[PDB]
């Protein structure tokens, strides 16, 4: 019905390897020209990646800012409007990244300020030059 | 299978089913009602269980008759006409047995059997019982042709046939209990050692075994699947598939290898990117660490800008710190799983040359149950006769096959020395002209009714003939003949005075250093309970060997097993015999195959007998005259002694059906 397993044997195969006296020791060769060449193709890259790797080397401990936790308030004072205001100038409609910012307002929070001081912030003009950029 | 129904078994009949053979006899029961047939069947089977159960006195028509309870013995004529088919047939009374019934005083008919081979032995036997005049001319000074014993004192060894290939629908199992044959099993186990002299685990054989018969099954696959049977007009061996399929094994190796580094490469890729973009980002985070320090050291109090600066700054650099983190994550993962692939590779090659070299004794092997390379077998049909293999353990004659036609042979005319020159068949009768062996101007003239012809086929194949056929055969039995194969293997006898080898380890192998050479003294039979040690030549080294002196021979032998038993150990042989089976003129090789571009169908056609052309033309068509049998002339029991045994008794039955005419066919 089917050959035994782990067998492998198509038409296909069978017809190349018997086309010709010395088929089978072409395919062979050619396979282990094919095999050599990409060995020297992992060989290259593995000293690739080594230099890069030696580049990283130390990592990004120098540059890590010890950061402070501090809960919120549903108060805005006039220093918070600001910094959100320039906020929204640099990040748009981010407002994980407003939030973050401010350190001290929720994400919702930030949501219902754009809609409260839209009018007094003109925050659809702000918004308009965060585009052009 | 018991009973009446073992019966059948033993005779190689379906039990509840009419043959061919006895259609033709009883057309009038084949073609009438069911219960008819069964009531045939059954007188058949019984009549079969009478023989079977005591074949060493003749199973005559009224001792039948008398054992059959009713309505069975209600039917005399049928029960007649069934005894005396399977007489005639050879089913029943044949061999060697007591008769009741003396043999006719007067004779009829006249045959001249050429050959006392077991086939010509079987023919006469049969033939005198029926009441014909028998010669049998043979060349040599000894009966039974390819079935020869070697003597000394008590040691025994067989140069011929050598195996019974199990009883179980053996005619051999019925010779068995007429001629005192001492029948002992073979062992299975069968340790090897290769050429270095060292033994071979157990691991290893048991894998390459496997693999041997998976790769046997894969050439099977490659006939019925995919019709792999012609390349360049010519039919496809055996060996040329095996070859194939390995090679496609081998590639295979290779490209499971190459995906697999495939594999390596495609990840080491992805890693380089992820380190750019690390390298990338770690510019990037210690540029703006700069920068938040820079903007850190203005000292407050700072205006709203100022304090956006530091706050965004600082936001920026988190959040690029997350992405670092993260990368950094998906670096380790990427890393360990080239750590996975790099210490998993798959399998290395497909063969280890050591590997191949125990797969070749294993081959040698193939070719030596064959008696020919593996490049000669046709890849369709070399194994056309695998269906009628005999059940039960495989055995040897241990006091020598030769006592078989040694009895056979008795109270026959037997002409020994006589070798026959030219057979001349017409339509009004035979004549056949033989030497003398030992002085060949001696002329001897045979005339004759009919000849049975029983030449092996390497006889047969002998150019320029050794035997002339008047009229020349036809084209289309010649043909036949050129088209079979007709192979070769030989023995070499080793005779000690002592034992130095496991007595209790029935045989063993020397694996071969090449190819080339798998098939020299590949295997070591320690037979008997004398001392005697066999080696067979197998394949291509068969034929070679056959031109190398016997010290050379016998040389090779004992560097072989010094190298396993010890140099110390192993003495040196009392005496010794090589076969030369293919140097042999009366037999030119050992047994036939199947060669490409051959088939079983050619068997058939070297059994048809050749009928003469008249005599007066416009005279009626003659009677067949000229007969054949052999072990190249049964298509399902080829190459054997009960093959050769049953194309005696084929013949038989169809000469004396022609000559005496048959009672039973109403
Ligand atoms: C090495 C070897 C091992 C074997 N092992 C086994 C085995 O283990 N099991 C098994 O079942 N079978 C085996 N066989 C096969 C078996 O031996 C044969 O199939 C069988 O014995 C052949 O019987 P035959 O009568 O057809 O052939 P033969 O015995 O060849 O009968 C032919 C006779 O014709 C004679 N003859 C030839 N030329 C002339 C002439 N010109 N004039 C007169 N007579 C002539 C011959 O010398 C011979 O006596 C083996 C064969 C060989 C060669
Ligand atoms: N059936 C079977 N039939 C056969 C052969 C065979 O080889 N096995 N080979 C040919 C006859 N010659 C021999 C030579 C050697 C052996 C022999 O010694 N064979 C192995 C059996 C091989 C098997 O497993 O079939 C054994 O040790 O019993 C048997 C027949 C033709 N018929
Ligand atoms: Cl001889």
């Amino acid at each position: 019905r089917k050959p035994p397993k782990g067998m492998f044997l198509s038409q296909e195969d069978v017809e190349a390897v018997s086309a010709n006296a010395t088929a089978a020791t072409t395919v062979l060769r050619q396979l282990d020209m094919e095999l050599v060449s990409v060995k020297r193709q992992i060989q290259n890259i593995k000293q690739t990646n080594s230099a890069l790797k030696e580049k990283l080397d130390g990592g990004i401990e120098p540059y890590r800012l010890p950061e402070v936790i501090q809960k919120c308030n549903a108060r805005w004072t006039t220093e918070e409007q600001l910094l959100a205001v320039q906020a929204i100038r640099k990040y748009g409609r981010d407002f994980q990244a407003i939030s973050d910012v401010i350190g001290n307002k929720s994400v919702v929070q930030v949501k219902n300020f754009f809609v409260n001081y839209r009018r007094r912030f003109n925050i659809d003009e702000v918004l308009q030059e965060w585009e052009a950029e | 299978p018991s009973g009446v129904e073992g019966a059948a078994f033993q005779s190689r009949l379906p039990h509840d089913r009419m043959t061919s053979q006895e259609a033709a006899c009883f057309p009038d029961i084949i073609s009438g009602p069911q219960q008819t047939q069964k009531v045939f069947l059954f007188i058949r089977n019984r009549t079969l269980q009478l023989w079977l159960d005591n074949p060493k006195i003749q199973l005559t028509f009224e001792a039948t008759l008398q054992q059959l309870e009713a309505p069975y013995n209600s039917d005399t004529v049928l029960v007649h006409r069934v005894h005396s088919y399977l007489e005639r047939h050879g089913l029943i009374n044949f061999g060697i047995y007591k008769r009741i019934k003396p043999l006719p005083t007067k004779k009829t008919g006249k045959v001249i059997i050429i050959g006392s081979g077991v086939s010509g032995l079987a023919a006469a036997r049969q033939l005198q019982s029926f009441g014909m005049d028998v010669t049998l001319l043979e060349a040599r000074d000894r009966v039974g042709g390819r079935v020869a014993t070697f003597r000394k004192g008590n040691y025994v060894a067989d140069l011929g046939a050598m195996v019974v290939t199990g009883l179980g629908g053996n005619p051999m199992a019925v010779v068995s209990k007429q001629v005192n044959m001492e029948l002992a099993k073979i062992k299975q186990k069968c340790p090897l050692y290769e050429a270095n002299g060292q033994a071979v685990p157990k691991e290893k054989d048991e894998m390459v075994e496997q693999e041997f018969n998976r790769l046997l099954e894969a050439t099977s696959y490659l006939s019925h699947q995919l019709d792999f049977n012609v390349l360049n007009n010519k039919p496809v061996s055996l060996g040329q598939a095996l070859e194939v399929v390995i090679q496609l094994q081998e590639k295979h190796v290779k490209d499971e290898q190459i995906e697999h580094w495939k594999k390596i490469v495609k990840t080491q890729e992805e890693l380089k990117e992820l380190l750019n973009k690390m390298v990338n980002l770690k510019e990037k985070i210690k540029e703006l660490h700069q920068q938040y320090k820079e903007a850190s050291e203005v000292k407050p109090p700072r205006d709203i800008t100022a304090e956006f600066l530091v706050k965004s700054k600082h936001r920026d650099l988190t959040a690029l710190c997350k992405e670092y983190d993260e990368l950094a994550e998906t670096q380790g993962k990427l890393e360990e799983k080239l750590q996975e692939l790099e210490a998993n590779p798959p399998s290395d090659v497909y063969l280890s040359s050591r590997d191949r070299q125990i797969l070749d004794w294993h081959f040698a092997n193939l070719e030596f149950a064959n008696a020919t390379p593996l490049s000669t077998l046709s890849l369709k049909h070399w194994d056309q006769d695998d269906d009628f293999e005999f059940t039960g353990s495989h055995l040897t004659v241990r006091n020598g096959y030769s006592c078989v036609p040694v009895a056979l042979a008795e109270g026959l005319d037997i002409k020994l020395n006589t070798a026959v020159r030219q057979v001349r068949y017409t339509a009004s009768g035979c004549e056949v002209i033989a030497v003398n062996t030992r002085s060949t101007s001696q002329t001897f003239i045979y005339k004759c009714d009919a000849v049975l012809c029983t030449l092996p086929l390497g006889v047969l194949k002998q150019q320029p003939p050794a035997v002339q056929f008047v009229p020349p055969l036809p084209e289309w039995k010649t043909s036949a003949v050129q088209r079979m194969g007709f192979g070769n293997l030989n023995k070499v006898v080793l005779c000690f005075d002592r034992v130095f080898w496991d007595p209790s380890v029935n045989l063993f192998g020397h694996v071969g250093s090449t190819t080339a050479s798998r098939g020299e003294l590949f295997l070591f039979w320690n037979l008997y309970k004398a001392p005697i040690l066999l080696a067979l030549v197998a394949g291509e080294a068969a034929g070679i060997m056959e031109n190398i002196s016997d010290d050379v021979i016998v040389g090779r032998c004992l560097a072989i097993l010094k190298g396993i038993f010890g140099s110390s150990a192993v003495p040196q042989p009392k005496e010794t015999v090589v076969s030369r089976w293919r140097a042999d003129p009366w037999a030119r090789g050992s047994y036939s195959y199947v060669a490409a571009g051959s088939s079983g169908n050619d068997y058939d056609l070297m059994a048809q007998p050749i009928t003469p052309g008249p005599s007066i033309p416009g005279a009626p068509q003659p009677i067949p005259r000229l007969f054949f049998a052999g072990e190249h002339t049964i298509r399902n029991y080829p190459a054997t002694v009960h093959g050769a045994l049953l194309s005696g008794l084929r013949e038989a039955g169809r000469i004396a059906d022609q000559f005496l005419g048959a009672m039973y066919t109403l």
